[PDB]
């Protein structure tokens, strides 16, 4: 798997695949 | 929370399962 | 709506979304 | 231009809108 | 073509397009 | 490498096509 900060779209898309079925939620607050 | 911890710090795999449903 | 530096093709596909069927030019220059 | 208003500062929706057709 | 640092999905992306039917071998090593 | 020529330095089209199979 990665080894790195994900950031932005990149995030999110990360966050589409690995949960797949269940969805997330995507939540930006610093 | 979700940037920091994936964003600001490097997650894995299991750290970003943890935002799922 | 995003509160960020848009840059590439990040920028190109924010161009892509909010034109539409107009469409857009994307002229890089410094 | 497009990458000083939107790349280099923070944009938003309507300036963006700017560099449509 | 980009004159710019490509790293990350921009670089296996970039990588996708250029050499097309051959492919590519993406080995990400410092 | 991959990453130090077209990461870490400005790569070209045919840098990148060295890459290829
Ligand atoms: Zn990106």
């Amino acid at each position: 798997f990665v080894n790195q900060h994900l950031c932005g779209s990149h995030l999110v898309e990360a966050l589409y695949l690995v949960c797949g079925e269940r969805g997330f939620f995507y939540t930006p607050k610093t | 929370g979700i940037v920091e911890q994936c964003c600001t710090s490097i997650c894995s795999l299991y750290q970003l399962e943890n935002y799922c449903n």
